[PDB]
């Protein structure tokens, strides 16, 4: 069977490069151009280059020319690719495939890049049936979790998955939907606990004051 | 040259359902080198169809690709749940052929009624503003299928710079939930009269609106 088989996962901080390689086994290497594409988490195929693996020669997209580097080596039938310069946008599963058709492809090596480190969130009120929450801002790595009146309130609760920005740190937001008629007596309070950073917050939702 | 898709196709089981894939005449309309690949989440894409029509060995009889002018199109026939899947259209790269991908196509094999999604647009607030930052939450949830577009305005200007969205994920009732932060400074937010989230599902647009004042 054809087979392409990847090296493995990567983080890299900005500024740094990577190398991925690719190694053929199944068919005869030489026989077959190798095509390099990425895809950025939730996002499309992209396409970096090819190399013919006989001589080597290579054609590199575009979007690349400058730090993209693609090379062979046909006594181990294996293909590399290497990236320099690394933006936080170049995090990606890089891919190899066969020949001009991608007939078969790689497993894929997942790149992240980021400086990211450790770090608690800043939550913020989210005021207002009525919705309210918590933004539970900027924290890293995963996860958060949000209780509601110290777990007394999980009726329309919904703590939405995080987005993973382009800053390396994540968000979220978890919203609770109650009887506007309860807005005026009830004390909403949402408990942010992130336990890589070991950072718990309260924080007290009051409705959008009337004037 | 960039090859445009749907960004999302739904059908129910046995139903057939026609993915297609525009190009120009450069491209699209002078080469049969138009291919499909199917990914799986979370898994490498998959050859189904290439040179616009030919299925390698062991593809499903059921893909079925065609061109017309500077259009090639995927047919599934008698849809089944394995179906469900993300789906590119792309060019034979290779020699004096530079690659291109289309940007994808989510297919849905419906096992639930169609839903539209439940959207809350909240505003920077007041905390947030004092300590010098601002940042509109957009949700988005219920919706089905998980495919949807979301755009922010400026009063009625678009605006890309600052935004942040998910990709949607499944929720516990088998539906979707996604999110957009738009994030901008305390000045921004004061000197618009308004910021809009759009969310697009299923070719219906809704637009939620804040603004800074009540007055």
């Amino acid at each position: 069977q054809v087979q392409l088989v990847q090296s493995g996962a990567e983080v890299k901080k900005p500024g740094a490069s990577v190398k991925v390689s690719c190694k053929a086994s199944g068919y005869t290497f030489t026989s077959s151009y190798i095509n390099w594409v990425r895809q950025a988490p939730g996002q499309g195929l992209e396409w970096m280059g090819t190399i013919n693996p006989v001589s080597g020669s290579t054609s590199y997209a575009q979007k690349f020319q400058g730090r993209v580097t693609m090379t062979r080596d046909t006594s181990i039938s294996t293909a590399y690719m290497e990236l320099s310069r690394l933006r936080s946008d170049d995090t990606a599963v890089y891919y190899c495939a066969r020949g001009g058709w991608f007939d078969y492809w790689g497993q894929g090596t997942l790149v992240t890049v980021s400086s990211a480190s450790t770090k608690g969130p800043s939550v913020f009120p989210l005021a207002p049936t009525a919705a309210l929450g918590c933004l539970v801002k900027d924290y890293f790595p995963e996860p958060v979790t949000v209780s509601w009146n110290s777990g007394a309130l999980t009726s329309g609760v919904h703590t939405f998955p995080a987005v993973l920005q382009s800053s390396g740190l994540y968000s979220l937001s978890s919203v609770v939907t109650v009887p506007s008629s309860s807005l005026g007596t009830q004390t909403y309070i949402c408990n942010v606990n992130h336990k890589p950073s070991n950072t718990k917050v309260d924080k007290k939702v009051e409705p959008k004051s009337e004037f | 040259s960039a090859l445009t898709q749907p960004a999302s196709v739904s059908g129910s089981p046995g139903q057939s359902i026609t993915i297609s894939c525009t190009g120009t005449s450069s491209d699209v309309g002078s080469y049969n080198y138009v291919n499909w690949y199917q990914q799986h989440p979370g898994k490498a894409p998959k050859l189904m169809i290439y040179g616009v029509s030919k299925r390698p060995s062991g593809v499903s009889n059921r893909f079925s690709g065609s061109k017309s002018g500077n259009t090639a199109s995927l047919t599934i026939s008698g849809l089944q749940a394995e179906d469900e899947a993300d789906y590119y259209c792309g060019t034979f790269a290779g020699g004096s052929y530079y690659g291109v991908f289309g940007g994808g196509t989510k297919l849905t094999v419906l096992g639930q009624p169609k839903a539209a999604p439940s959207v809350t647009l909240f505003p920077p607030s007041s905390e947030e503003l004092q300590a010098n930052k601002a940042t509109l939450v957009c949700l988005i949830s219920d919706f089905y299928p998980g495919a949807v577009t979301v755009a922010w305005k400026a009063d009625s200007s678009p605006v890309k710079a600052g935004v942040e969205t998910t990709t949607p994920s499944k929720q516990s009732n088998n539906k979707y939930a996604a999110s957009s932060y738009l994030s901008l400074t305390p000045e921004q937010w004061k000197s618009h009269r308004s910021y809009s989230c759009q969310v697009t599902h299923e070719g219906s647009t809704v637009e939620k609106t804040v603004a800074p004042t009540e007055a």
